[PDB]
């Protein structure tokens, strides 16, 4: 999920925006 | 920013500007 793709490892804008509505 | 280990209130606080107008969703859980 997000945490392992952002916090655990360093985020991306294009994952980012994969969780905005 | 965005280019970086993000947790808790900073990644919160990158979804917000990023996101914008569009609100998000966030699943740590998930």
């Amino acid at each position: 999920g997000i945490v392992e793709q952002c916090c655990t490892s360093i985020c991306s804008l294009y994952q980012l925006e994969n969780y905005c509505n | 920013f965005v280019n970086q280990h993000l947790c808790g209130s900073h990644l919160v606080e990158a979804l917000y500007l990023v996101c914008g107008e569009r609100g998000f969703f966030y699943t740590p859980k998930a």
